[PDB]
RNA sequence: AUUUUU
RNA sequence: AUUUUU
RNA sequence: AUUUUU
RNA sequence: AUUUUU
C-alpha cells in the first residue's frame, strides 16, 4: 500500500502575477466570483421590453441606416460639403454637382459609435440616396464613388462605382462599396472610405404645379459582410 | 435570379418591420464574409465582457463610498447607449490602493440610502490592502429592466474601508458585465 | 466572333496583353566596378508602367490597387574570352 | 550510386529554387545526425519561446509609458533579423518595481496615439506593486504581416502606473513570442 | 454518506517562489495569460508573403551559403588574410599559396548570427570555392583543411582533407569538414574550425584573349547534420 | 499501516 | 443530513 | 441560458 | 494549427 510515503497535500507552483486582474479577456471576467446569496442566476423578462429575445450581436446595429453629417438646413454650398441633406435643383446644369465630399465612417451616427469603440473593421458599405420629389417631377442623377480617394474634386464618374437614379415611385436608390484596402482589416478611424459624388445627369423637370427643386437625404450602413475587430480607446465623448 | 429591388432600387417607406437583412449585388460583386479571428468581437457577451474604467475615490477616513453606477458615454462601453434596456450580471472591478487595511465592498439596486447604512447582506467582500478583486453582482433589481441611460442604470456600489492607523489612499474602480441582455435599440448618441 | 479570323490571334490576346514580357531596363556594365557595386535597379512594380508605351500602362492607370507575380529574365552577354559574375537578386521593400 | 555532383563538383548558377538539401559525401564519410537533447533548440517556436530583455522605464508620476516594440538586434532574438515578415502571438513580460501601487498594462498595433489615451479595451491587466506578469498579446494588427525590422514591428506597449503616495520606481520590460510565423528570409545583418 | 465531515474547499501547499517568472522555458511562456478579448487565435496569411507555409526551423538558415570575411577588394596579401575574396593568378607558382587563414563560424554572415545566439553546436561544415574564369582558362587548384588547426602557416596538404579543382564548366568546387572535437558538442565561439589553405597545383593558363588571373569566392554553410544547442548571451550587436 | 478518508 | 451542488 | 467552452 | 505535450 502507499503507506511507504507520508500522506501530504498537493504542492503546486504559482505562476507570475500574485493578484493580477485581467480586464481584457471575457473568459476571465465571466469566471469572477459571485456576491449572490447562492451564486445563482435570475430569470430575465423580455416581454416587458416588447421583445421575444435579447440582442446578441452589435454588428446588426452597424447595419442600420443613419444620415451622413445630418444638418437642420440643406447644403448652402451647392452640396460641396459633408451635409447628407441637400437640394436637387432644376437650375443645376446636366453635369454640375449636387453633392461632393470625402466619406468617413464617423460621418454616420450609428457607425461613428463603432468608430469610437473598435479600432479596425472590414466589409462593404451601403449608401442610400432618397430624393423626395412630387409625382410630376422627373429626371436622372448619377452618384458615383471612388474608393479610398482623397482629393475632394469633381471628376468624371465613368470609371467610378456609380448608380444612375431615374425618378419614379421608389425614389431611394442605393450604392454598395465592397471592402477595399491594402489590408485584410482597416482602421475604423484613419483613411477615408473614398470620394462620394452625386452629379446631375438630366435636369429635374417640373410643371406649373410642381416644385422646381427637391430635397435629398443620404444614409449609410454596413453590408451583410460587415465586421469590426479590435476595440480601442475613445476619440470622442458622447452625451 | 436577382430582382431590381436587390440591385439598389427600393423605397424607404417600405422598410418596416425593423431588421431586414436584404442582400445587395451588382455584376462582379457579392457579399463576401471573411473572418480573421476565431471569434466575433461584435457579440454583446464578448465586447462587454471586457471592463472599462469608471471612476476613482480618494479616502482618508473610514467613511463609506456610495456611487450610482451607470453605463459609460466614454469607453467602448458606449456601444450600450445604442440600447434602451438592460438586465443581467454585473462585473465590478475594484482596486484597493492602501498600505495597511481592508476594503468592504457591496452592491445593491435598492435606492434607499438606509438599507446600506449597515451592509448586513449587501455583499461585503473583503479586499486586503494593496489588493484588488472582481465581484459579480447579480441582477438583484426591483425593476425587471434597467433603462440603460439612468444616472443609476446600474445599481449603487458601496465601499467602507477598514483602516488601522493614519494610513490613507485611493480606490480606483472599473467595470464590465457578464452576459448582457439589451433590448429595443434607440437612436445613436450625439457628441459633446 | 469573326468566324473568318481576319485577325489570327487568340481571342483573349487583348486581355493578357498587359502581362506580356517587356524590357524593364538596360544599363552598361562599366568595367572597373568593385564587388558589391550595384549595376542597375528597377522600381517594382511601378516599372511595368514605366512609360506610356508599356502594355500594362493602359489598365494600370484605372486602378489604385495591385497584386501580382513576376517572372524576370536578366540577360547579360559576354564573349568567351572575357569572364566575370553578377548577382541578380530580388529585394522586397524590407530589404530595399 | 553517388554522382559527381554530390561529391563537390557543382555550379553556383544552378542553385535555384532556394532550399536544396543536397547530400555531400566522400569515402569514409556520411551525414551523421546525432542528438544530445530530447528536442530541438533550433525550432522557431522553442528558441523564441524564451524571453529576452527589451528596455526599462523609471516612473515618478502616474504618467503613461508608450513604447514602439521591435525585434532585438541584441539578444538571441536577433535570429529574427534573418527574416522579413512576422505574425503571431506576442508574450510581454513586465516587472513592476514599486513599493505601493498598481500598474496598468496594455498593447495595440494601432499607430494612433489617441486610441490609447483611454485604455478602454486595450488590455489593462493589473500587476500589483512589487509584482510581475506575463501577458500574451494577440495579433490584433491591421496589417497581415509585420515587417520584422520596423521600429514598431511589434505593436506599442502602454504602462500607466496607479501610484498612491510619493512612491516612485522603475518598470523593467523583457519579452518573447508564442508560436511565431516568419517568412521570406533576408540576408544576414551587419555588425556595429 | 460523507456527511460525517463538514464539506470544505481543497487545501494545497504552494511551492517555492510566489510570483517567480520563468523566462527560460517555452513551455512556461506559451501558457501565459491572454489579453485577447476572448483569448483566441487569428488566421495567418502566408500568401501575402508569397509563401505556402511559415518557417519552422532555423537550422535551415544556418545551412545557407555566405561569403567568408567578404570584402570590397580582393586579398591584397596574396590571400594570406581572412578575405574569402581573392585572386587566382597565373604568376603564382605551382605550389605557392593563393589563400590561407584560420576559419571560425563568425567569419560567415549567416553563421555569425547563430554564433551570437547559441553557445554550442555540432555537425559538418561545407565550404564552396567559386573561381570565375573564362572558357579558355585552365588549371588545377588544391584546397585542403586541417581540422582544429591553429598555426596559420602554409603546410603540405597531403594529409589534410583536400579537394582538387580542375577548371571547366562547373567552376564551384566544395569541401566538407565532418564534426571534429573532443566533445559531443563544441563552442559556437571558441576554438577555430581549422586551417583553410588553397594552394596552386597547376598555374592558371591563358591565351591572347583570356585573363591571366581570375577572381575567387569562398562561401560557407552548415551540413545536413548541423545542430545548435544552447542559446547564450551576445558577443556583438547587429544593425 | 484502511497507522489521511470510505 | 441530497443538513455543499445535481 | 451551449446566456463560461465544444 | 499535434502552430502547448503524446
Amino acid at each position: 500500500m502507499s503507506t511507504k510515503y507520508k500522506w501530504t497535500r498537493t504542492k503546486i507552483d504559482i505562476a507570475e502575477g500574485p493578484g493580477s486582474m485581467n480586464m481584457a479577456n471575457v473568459l476571465c471576467t465571466t469566471g469572477a466570483q459571485s456576491v449572490a446569496l447562492v451564486g445563482e442566476r435570475a430569470f430575465y423578462d423580455p416581454r416587458t421590453a416588447g421583445s421575444k429575445s435579447r440582442f446578441d450581436d452589435l454588428v446588426k446595429i452597424a447595419q442600420l441606416f443613419s444620415v451622413m453629417a445630418d444638418s437642420t438646413t440643406p447644403s448652402e454650398n451647392h452640396g460641396v460639403d459633408a451635409k447628407g441633406y441637400f437640394k436637387w435643383s432644376a437650375t443645376t446644369a446636366p453635369q454640375s454637382i449636387v453633392h461632393r465630399n470625402i466619406v468617413y465612417l464617423r460621418l454616420f451616427p450609428n457607425l461613428n459609435v463603432f468608430v469610437n469603440s473598435y479600432s479596425y473593421f472590414r466589409g462593404s458599405l451601403v449608401l442610400r440616396l432618397s430624393v423626395y420629389a412630387s409625382t410630376f417631377n422627373r429626371g436622372r442623377l448619377r452618384m458615383g464613388f471612388f474608393p479610398n480617394a482623397t482629393t475632394d474634386s469633381t471628376s468624371t464618374l465613368d470609371n467610378a462605382i456609380y448608380t444612375i437614379c431615374d425618378i419614379g415611385s421608389d425614389n431611394s436608390f442605393e450604392i454598395t462599396i465592397p471592402y477595399s484596402f491594402s489590408t485584410w482589416m482597416r482602421k475604423t478611424n484613419g483613411h477615408p472610405i473614398g470620394l462620394f459624388q452625386i452629379e446631375v445627369l438630366n435636369r429635374l423637370t417640373y410643371n406649373s404645379s410642381s416644385p422646381s427643386e427637391v430635397y435629398c437625404i443620404v444614409q449609410g450602413k454596413m453590408g451583410q459582410d460587415a465586421r469590426f475587430f479590435c476595440p480601442t480607446g475613445s476619440v470622442v465623448t458622447f452625451q | 435570379t436577382m430582382s431590381p429591388n436587390e440591385l439598389g432600387l427600393t423605397s424607404a417607406q417600405d422598410d418596416g418591420p425593423l431588421g431586414q437583412e436584404k442582400p445587395n449585388y451588382f455584376l462582379n460583386f457579392r457579399s463576401m464574409n471573411v473572418d480573421i479571428f476565431t471569434v466575433s468581437h461584435t457579440k454583446v457577451d464578448n465586447l462587454f465582457g471586457r471592463a472599462w474604467f469608471f471612476m476613482e475615490h480618494t479616502f482618508t477616513n473610514e467613511g463609506q463610498w456610495r456611487v450610482p453606477l451607470e453605463f459609460p458615454k466614454q469607453g467602448h462601453g458606449s456601444l450600450s447607449l445604442l440600447f434602451a434596456y438592460f438586465t443581467g450580471e454585473l462585473n465590478i472591478h475594484v482596486l484597493f490602493l492602501s498600505e495597511r487595511g481592508f476594503l468592504r465592498v457591496a452592491h445593491t439596486y435598492d435606492t434607499s440610502n438606509d438599507r446600506v447604512n449597515f451592509l448586513s447582506s449587501n455583499g461585503v467582500i473583503t479586499v486586503p490592502a494593496g489588493e484588488q478583486m472582481t465581484l459579480s453582482a447579480p441582477y438583484y433589481s426591483n425593476k425587471p429592466l434597467r433603462t440603460v441611460r439612468d444616472n443609476n442604470s446600474l445599481g449603487y456600489l458601496m465601499c467602507k474601508p477598514f483602516l488601522t492607523g493614519t494610513s490613507t489612499g485611493k480606490i480606483e474602480v472599473y467595470l464590465s458585465l457578464r452576459c448582457p441582455n439589451f433590448f429595443f435599440p434607440l437612436p445613436a448618441p450625439k457628441v459633446t | 466572333v469573326d468566324n473568318f479570323h481576319s485577325m489570327a490571334y487568340d481571342i483573349t490576346t487583348g486581355d493578357k496583353n498587359p502581362s506580356k514580357l517587356v524590357r524593364l531596363e538596360t544599363h552598361e556594365w562599366t568595367p572597373s566596378w568593385a564587388r558589391g557595386y550595384q549595376i542597375t535597379h528597377v522600381e517594382l512594380p511601378k516599372v511595368f508602367w514605366d512609360h506610356q508605351d508599356k502594355p500594362a500602362y493602359g489598365q494600370s492607370r484605372y486602378f489604385a490597387a495591385v497584386r501580382c507575380g513576376f517572372h524576370f529574365q536578366v540577360q547579360v552577354n559576354v564573349n568567351q574570352g572575357t569572364a566575370g559574375s553578377a548577382l541578380v537578386v530580388y529585394e522586397p521593400k524590407p530589404v530595399v
